[PDB]
């Protein structure tokens, strides 16, 4: 049971320093470098740097250089990074791996931690507006009718989105959350058989957990 | 400091098939290589450490091996759930760094894309904002086009794009196309028409509608 165990989630505003931490069991901690890797969204993995605890050695890579800090406890097993001067680029996810300070091949990256989220935002908690996507009637295709909501202008992620409370699955595409201001956009998509609809609801259900909003929207037919 | 060059950057390839990847390092790295898989929820896993061994309860479908500067990583015959992102990593000399990564994705018919085109909601227009929505759900393969049309005329701002990865049930990939306008420049003109662009079909699929159609 060798494992490291990251610290939770985390939002900032920009110019404030977040703490990261690697928490380790299962093995002799001062014997491990302990490894900070970051990955910003849709990119690859980047080297952040390293500390042997409990030791004055650590490492990092340039880039890093005024920006991330690395701190160990020998007493709680517990690595730290701190990212100081946050701006929008530092929102990443960020992982620790350990790497053995010794002469065995098989102990270098071998095992990783699950990852830190950090966003970095002005932004206040908003609740998003729920619109339903009616067709504006078109031919209606001849087999089937896609239907949607659009969920805007919300703030911080996540939102579920769900259609008649998870009955409605099959036909479902709720795409990715996207920036339009300093705020969250998506939208869901259901395609059912055009027997279904209008002859009786589809209803999106949305939910918002941190500004405690849920909410449900029927998608009503425009007949104009 | 030491440059890994990964390639390919994206690759297709059917259930059953071999692959292999590559990392080109631009100094010496001994075998000093690790070849690490990326799961769509996060998770990384090492596959090889020092070029060619493997990690206990890793299937022997993976290998690695060397080659001069070049560093391969290859997987004799695809299983589903081998359809993620790698990354190569070189602990020769810190700073240690990755190569670019590579993301398999699984060849699959061609299919065009489902076009379907959303006028904004009256509670929206209550609001001040005017958002049209178009959908481009399940097509094969993943290049694809969306152009706006206004009254005739080609927009480019005010439009926000998201994409899906693709699916695990039936291998395609879906599009959401978002075109935000105020209320009032929404209803300076007519004809809202979102285009798509791809290769099952040499010309466009085109949905519209007309707002001073109802």
């Amino acid at each position: 049971q060798v494992q490291l165990q990251q610290s939770g989630a985390e939002l900032m505003k920009p110019g404030a320093s977040v703490k990261l931490s690697c928490k380790a069991a299962g093995y002799t901690f001062t014997a491990y470098w302990i490894e900070w890797i970051r990955q910003r969204p849709g990119h690859g993995l980047e080297w952040i740097g390293e500390i042997l605890p409990g030791s004055s050695s650590t490492n990092c890579n340039e880039m890093f250089k005024g920006k991330a800090t690395f701190t160990a406890d020998t007493s709680s097993n517990s690595a730290y990074m701190q990212l100081s001067s946050l701006t929008t680029e530092d929102s990443a996810i960020y992982y620790c791996t350990r790497d053995f300070s010794g002469d065995r091949s098989n102990l270098y990256f071998d095992v990783w931690g699950t990852g830190t989220t950090v966003t970095v935002s002005s932004a206040k908690t908003t609740p998003p507006s729920v619109y339903p996507l009616a067709p504006g009637s078109a031919a209606q295709t001849n087999s089937m009718v896609t239907l949607g909501c659009l969920v805007k202008g919300y703030f911080p992620e996540p939102v579920t989105v769900t259609w008649n409370s998870g009955s409605l699955s099959s036909g479902v595409h709720t795409f990715p959350a996207v920036l339009q201001s300093d705020l969250y956009t998506l939208s869901s998509s259901v395609t059912v058989p055009s027997s279904t609809w209008p002859s009786e609801t589809v209803t999106c259900n949305v939910a918002h957990p941190a500004s405690s909003t849920k909410v449900d929207k029927k998608i009503v037919p425009r007949d104009c | 400091d030491i440059q890994m060059t990964q390639s390919p950057s994206s690759l297709s390839a059917s259930l059953g098939e071999r692959v292999s990847l590559t990392c080109r390092a631009s100094q010496d790295i001994g075998s000093s290589l690790n070849w690490l898989q990326q799961e769509p929820d996060g998770t990384i896993k090492r596959l090889i450490y020092a070029t060619s061994s493997l990690d206990s309860g890793v299937p022997k479908r993976f290998s690695g091996s060397r080659s001069g500067s070049d560093y391969s990583l290859t997987i004799s015959r695809l299983e589903s759930e081998d359809f993620v992102d790698y990354y190569c990593l070189q602990y020769a000399t810190s700073p240690y760094t990755f190569g670019g990564g590579t993301k398999l994705e699984i060849k699959r018919a061609d299919a065009a894309p489902t076009v379907s085109i959303f006028p904004p909601s009256s509670e929206q227009l209550t609001s001040g904002g005017a958002s049209v929505v178009c959908f481009l759900n399940n097509f094969y393969p993943k290049d694809i086009n969306v152009k706006w049309k206004i009254d005739g005329s080609e927009r480019q701002n005010g439009v926000l794009n998201s994409w899906t990865d693709q699916d695990s049930k039936d291998s395609t990939y879906s599009m959401s196309s978002t075109l935000t306008l105020t209320k009032d420049e929404y209803e300076r003109h007519n004809s809202y028409t979102c285009e798509a662009t791809h290769k099952t079909s040499t010309s466009p699929i085109v949905k519209s509608f007309n707002r001073n159609e109802c």
